[PDB]
């Protein structure tokens, strides 16, 4: 039996770089990834901002000139 | 109160066989004996099965008898062969139940 | 010698369950999340897409 | 703020199951003390009483019939 | 509302010492049962033991109790 | 194995006790007893205390010696009170652990 728990002892760290590191590596993926978007996100936003605005800034023409 | 059952009499000139069954308290048996009684005489110990079934006996059967048991059926066995006629006496099995112990009728084993 | 390694046994499972455990719900719903931050981030960057025609049109 | 308010709500159903799923391990584990043990410490006691008896039933086996037998056997004199 | 998530912050946070404190009692309840599942494997040996060589003794002795009282018989009657 | 250094005896006509003290194991206490015997003759017990608080006597040390425990020292204490001129003997303190008895010394208690 005690070598039986030996045994298990390499599968057990066999079963970390396995599984154990799979998961940690795709941590490294998720975290990476969230940046990209999360800072696109605030990129994304300044880039809607300056044309949303533009948009009521542009447009306002519409109606004022139509009184002359 | 719980109760006991004897068997097992029997004559030859070599074939015999003693059990001793119950019919209650199945199993819940702590030390439990063996006993044989001279006629008209005291009576003492023969042969003896416990929880772990260890074996031991009385010096008189050393090489004489092998005891067995069953636990679920509660009748523990014993085994008589190549007797000699002095060995007879009258035998009644013994059990000792949360401390206190319990006899019951009682047989006799004669060879001769 | 059997309690040396058995000390370890219950030691290094524990710490390995810890593991298995603390990762699993680690990764799990922040990918949930991102998937959806995804999702729901990408459906109005078309929203600038439709607009800057929009804004092009007047101007 | 849709999709963030609603990411909160769907985010507290479930650690609010596992918080009956880790107290449902634990009530079931629990129980297995409250009688594996307590009639193992049953067997203790009637296991008990055969080394009260043997002792009692050894005392006259032991003393009084060797207090006369071997008075007896005192042919010798 | 705009605050509401605020108050749903703490309960996505309260809900995880919830999960944090309880798997530390379910550590403890595991070596709780495991050295006492030692402590009743030496127990039972260490008091039957005690017993496998007490019937052992308790005929023996009785052996000088019996193949020596088979001479009375001679004198006696 | 057990070092009881036994102790406590006498040679005297008042009061006496027979203290078996210990060496390891304070209350590993399974069956435990004591033995006499007398000189020309083999041995025998006195009376024997099993570590369940449960004390039994041999008839002859009925009312004058007394058999208690003490765990918190594990030194069983035997008094020797009302000293008969019978309670002339030779004595020795006895034990059980692991299976394998052990055994000490004792001492000569000669009261008439």
């Amino acid at each position: 039996q005690a070598q039986r728990q030996i045994a298990l002892i390499q599968a057990e760290e066999r079963e970390v770089s396995a599984r154990l590191a799979a998961a940690e590596t795709a941590l490294g993926e998720s975290d990476a990834r969230r940046q990209t978007q999360d800072a696109a996100l605030e990129d994304n936003a300044l880039e809607i901002d300056r044309l949303r605005n533009a948009l009521l800034q542009s447009d306002l023409k519409v109606s004022s000139l139509d009184a002359s | 109160e719980v109760q006991l059952q004897e068997s097992g009499g029997g004559l030859v000139y070599d074939s015999l066989r003693l059990s001793c069954a119950s019919s209650r308290s199945i199993d819940g048996i702590n030390i439990m004996r063996w006993y044989r009684q001279a006629p008209g005489k005291q009576r003492g110990m023969v042969a003896v099965v416990t929880g772990w079934g260890s074996t031991n006996y009385v010096d008189s059967v050393k090489g004489r008898f092998i005891i067995s048991r069953d636990s679920a059926k509660d009748t523990v066995y014993l085994q008589m062969n190549n007797l000699k006629p002095e060995d007879t006496a009258v035998y009644s099995c013994n059990a000792i139940y949360r401390g206190s112990e319990y006899w019951g009728q009682g047989t006799q084993v004669t060879v001769s």
